[PDB]
């Protein structure tokens, strides 16, 4: 059985082979324990604050909203250790791994961002770290691989199959099925089998928590809306969670627009797939938003109306990217630029509506400068 | 249909275990796959276990991984897989046919509807490898409404509650993943007859399985390696399968 | 005359042509004003905190000091907006530029780090920004140039002379001599003519200030020593200043060891120069520490004994770089790795001395990963 | 020596201004530089202003910038610069010789000692371009102990306190940077006779300077461009300098 409901309405569940059920039950039981242990709280807190740099800044952006009736704030997760929000939850999962007396972390990674995060968390906590990565993704992400290895992680390039995340990820599960007594599988987003969508949300929820206190201090009221980009859904659920019960607060999830329900990655969720049911691959200028599916809690929140989900194209994302560098001197990750592009369309399509908007700036864009350079130069 | 019951009653009358090979349908081509399967049966296979090419086989390793590739390469769809299933049955009326599947393919066009299609082509069981017993209700229910036996994996890390559920919910056979005690417990709860799978590649291991109380053994990587190794000499490949199957089946006495 | 003493003992002064004296007197007068204006204080504070992310974290490093009697903390300036301490003082100088009703910033830059900083500060405050850079430095720092321009700065590649900083810097002065009524010259370090060594120190001094409160809260006593790397001397003076009057606190400045008094860059200071007196160029694995000279306040502090200055070689710097990534999961700038290398030698040469050490981690090392990669691979 | 006083007393006896060309010593070579200088004097230059190649000339623009380059390229040291100074004097006993220098070269081997070396080769003045009056004490003191006139720049952005200091501390001539009123004030405080410099490149500008009250004009970029333009025809280059100097000097009447 489990201690917590593994489903969000109809979505979610634990669709893994029987052999991995005791590892999921063990994690759920340990997380449930840790959530009630003051000492675990104090310890996660200490890492957050003295290691990762929390709380992070909430910055206003008047140069962008001049002349309109919008006020925009950005939640600055791009100033976290590491440059993205992923560092929050890999810290919490690394501490859980230790409470369960694990000495080893296994992870998978596409462009490398989760891989770097999992590695820095393991180096700090004294965990051995093995990271799986598709060989095609490995040849194209040389900087990130090298950053993993500087941090003492073993990166295993996966040569079989299509040699892409698919395969990296399937190999990570098979290693975890034989080594779960001593190794913890550190999933990188709010998706996958229970208990992960849950774990990940509660390890990212200080975001919206902080944002709520900050906005109350600066403006005296809650935001009209909170806007976050969605790949598997972790930064967004982490910004949305504390506001779910504040019914007047709009929750907007922004997915990549680039140029149906199924069971995969251990969960029942809406998925990108063919006619016959083989999972496809999503495409975006930003490699971080390529996720064929989405966490079950987002699927639920949509089904019931509580949050809306919209899309932004590659070009709209690049335009918001340029706007933020020029008018605020902040270079945003291209994933978070889809979120900001949506708040800029809300402002510009209705310049006399009074609206207080917070955008989650999930991470910094130094890492995208080559991508953006190569685009600017292939078009003139 | 009751093909598992009948095969086990028979083999018990002969004090024999079942030898059950596994292959990937359409590997390395549609027509060569049919000839391979027919060779398996002719050489003495007691039942078959079959896989359908699926984009993300998370419960699988390499020889197997490479068979799926060869499968998607030759252009095999699920649809072609079912026509194949249909003709395999039309050719062999009593051998139990078992599928090993992943959840998204059974869920895609409707659970109900996937099990209707298996019953129409004459499939006897389906194991959904990434569906644990705890989440299996809609699949077991569907299976049984269409006369299909739902199969469960009983792991080595099984505990008591697990065996009891497995006993209680599976039909046709139990998949005993590579054990004596687990075998006794299964029988004590009246579970479907256990077949031991994973890692079976030599006659001594089939005998060891029967001796321990398993009603038989499933061999998949060994078969499939014979196919890999022999892609350019179909004749020899078939000759090899035949000696291999025949010997494994002899060791089931 | 001036309002403040332009010299630190014998060092310092205003060695510029007569034509730039009214621009220096104007800046000194405005800084002196701003230092006494609550509103300017509140405004600099607001940028620091809600824009740049101050205060920054003070992290302990037990994985590094295990088995010895040292406790090491790192002051985390690598988590500031922008990845280095330079962002502090370019914010303060940009606000001063506005108090003097300037609408334009001029700067010079070698590897680009000051150039990016000056640009992000100008984008925020609404200033036009022109950045001078030697053409040879321009061909080799493509990412940084592109980051300047995304931020709306004009980068002018300087083709004359040796086409290196020298020349960039001499061209910036000549532009400032004709445009000082409307443009502010934003110097990048605690060196140059008065009033800059002064300005820069007081705009970087929240570092040691914060560090002093943090260390008092965590340990109940001041550090035995504070250790910072020195190019022109801004991060170090900013960490040292609040501790100068605490006589028991050791102040250690760390200069690049790579593989005499003169008058240049507007100041009387120790300099790297030839027999005949032509200023040479300093060399280091880290481009950020190549400064032929050093700020006059550091020269003074050495003359009197109050601070010591030591050197660390390229290899010792690379070793400390590897150590921090592997044992803390922090990738440090190669400039700040010279500072940490010195604290590691203090620890390792005397493993049973009890010592509380703070190292200023002036900035993050993502930007050095290619340099370090190219080194590792040219040696095996 | 009192060579500035004597040249101005003389030119006043003739109601004339001074025309004073500037070049970079050793450009484009040691020996060609000597011939250029001698040509300047022969063509009617009243005094000379000379520069010494220095790694960081922050008070300088391009034609000039390129002369220093040509200088460092031909291998000119400061030492060679002084031997040149020495022979220029040995050749022309009354023409005032003025140096335009940057601080690190005067500070390097001792301030005192740089001004001792100028006095030994027969230099009459030194302007240190990056030393404002506010910081000039040790340089002015040194200069005067060795009979060398310390020169100051009087900028266009000069205020009253500035003119007064300039008047009070400079000797030989005042450097009037490109004005009538500033000229009157200088005279009112009894400052050294003003020479206008920067931007003088045509006869009408020398006349305008004398008419405004300046005791003469310094021409440096124009001279130096004639040298740049003519690197491959030394003969013509010399011919050009001679016509240029002669005409500028005619315009000083
Ligand atoms: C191929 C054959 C079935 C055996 N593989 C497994 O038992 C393990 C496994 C991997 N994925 C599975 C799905 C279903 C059942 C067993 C499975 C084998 O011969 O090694
Ligand atoms: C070359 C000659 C001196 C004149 N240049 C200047 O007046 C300005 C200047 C630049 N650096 C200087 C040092 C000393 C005096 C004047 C200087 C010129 O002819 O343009
Ligand atoms: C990983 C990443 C994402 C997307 O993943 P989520 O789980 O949806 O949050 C978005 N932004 C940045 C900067 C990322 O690093
Ligand atoms: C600019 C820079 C330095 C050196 O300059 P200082 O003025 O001495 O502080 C050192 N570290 C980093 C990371 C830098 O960016």
């Amino acid at each position: 059985t489990t201690l917590l409901n593994p489903y969000f309405g109809e979505f979610g569940g634990m669709y893994v082979p029987q052999i991995l059920m005791p590892a999921l039950n063990q994690l759920e039981e340990a997380f449930v324990s840790a959530q009630k242990d003051p000492e675990f709280q104090a310890q996660f807190a200490d890492l957050l604050k003295n290691y990762a740099g929390r709380p992070t800044a909430l910055t206003k952006c008047q140069n962008i909203t001049a002349g309109t009736r919008t006020t925009l704030y950005l939640k600055r997760e791009d100033l976290l250790h590491g440059g993205a929000h992923k560092t929050n939850q890999v810290l919490g999962q690394a501490l859980l791994a230790k409470r369960m007396g694990k000495s080893e972390i296994i992870a998978e990674t596409g462009a490398g961002q989760h891989g770097v995060a999992s590695a820095l968390a393991s180096a700090l906590l004294g965990l051995k770290c093995r990271i799986y990565m598709g060989a095609k993704d490995v040849e194209r992400q040389s900087p990130n691989v090298f950053r993993m290895r500087l941090m003492g992680a073993e990166v295993i390039p996966v040569h079989s199959g299509s040699a892409t995340l698919k395969d990296a990820c399937n190999e990570a599960l098979r290693d975890w099925s034989g080594s779960y007594e001593t190794a913890h599988y550190m999933l990188g987003t709010a998706a996958g089998p229970h208990p992960y969508p849950t774990i990940v949300r509660e390890f990212q929820r200080m975001i919206g928590e902080e944002t709520k206190a900050q906005i109350l201090d600066k403006e005296g009221r809650l935001p009209d809306a909170v806007i976050a980009c969605v790949g598997g859904g972790s930064n967004a659920i982490g910004m949305f969670a504390d506001f779910i019960n504040d019914t007047s607060v709009g929750l907007i999830g922004v997915e990549p627009g680039g140029h149906r329900v199924g069971i995969y990655f251990g969960m029942k969720a809406p998925m990108m797939q063919t006619a016959d049911g083989q999972i496809e691959e999503s495409y975006s200028i930003s490699a971080g938003l390529d996720f064929p599916s989405v966490g079950p809690q987002h699927a639920y929140l949509n089904s019931i109306g509580r949050a809306d989900y919209v899309s932004i194209t590659d070009d709209e994302a690049l335009e918001a990217f340029k706007t933020l560098c020029r008018h605020e001197g902040i270079i945003p990750a291209l994933e978070s630029s889809h979120a900001l592009a949506h708040a800029l369309k809300m402002m510009r399509e209705q310049p006399e509506k009074e609206q207080l908007l917070v955008v989650n700036l999930s991470g910094r864009g130094d890492k995208d400068i080559f991508t953006v350079h190569d685009i600017l130069k292939a078009r003139g | 249909m009751e093909r598992y019951e009948n095969l086990f009653a028979q083999l018990n009358d002969r004090r024999e275990g079942a030898f059950v090979p596994f292959v990937t349908l359409g590997d390395p081509g549609i027509e060569q796959s049919l000839k391979i399967i027919d060779t398996l049966i002719d050489a003495g296979a007691d039942a078959l276990e079959l896989g359908v090419p699926f984009s993300d086989p998370l419960a699988d390793g390499p020889t197997i991984q490479n068979a799926n590739l060869r499968a998607f390469a030759a252009g095999v769809t699920p649809a072609q897989c079912f026509e194949m299933l249909a003709l395999i049955r039309e050719k062999h009326p009593t051998i139990p046919i078992g599928l090993l599947m992943y959840a998204n393919l059974v869920f895609n066009n409707g659970i109900d509807a996937f099990y209707a299609r298996c019953e129409q082509v004459g499939v006897d069981s389906v194991l959904v490898a990434d569906v644990p017993v705890e989440e299996s209700a809609p699949f077991r229910q569907a299976a049984l409404r269409h006369n299909i036996a739902p199969i469960f994996i009983c792991p080595p890390n099984a505990d008591d509650d697990l065996l009891r559920q497995v006993a209680s919910y599976g039909r046709g056979y139990t998949y005993l993943l590579s054990l004596h005690h687990l075998i006794e417990k299964l029988k004590e709860y009246h579970a479907a007859p256990a077949l031991q799978g994973f890692g079976i590649s030599s006659p001594e291991q089939v005998s060891a399985a029967v001796r321990a109380g398993a009603a038989g053994a499933i061999s998949g990587s060994a078969i499939v390696k014979i196919i890999e190794k022999n892609l350019a000499s179909p004749k020899q490949m078939l000759a090899e399968l035949r000696s291999f199957v025949s010997a494994m089946k002899a060791a089931s006495r």
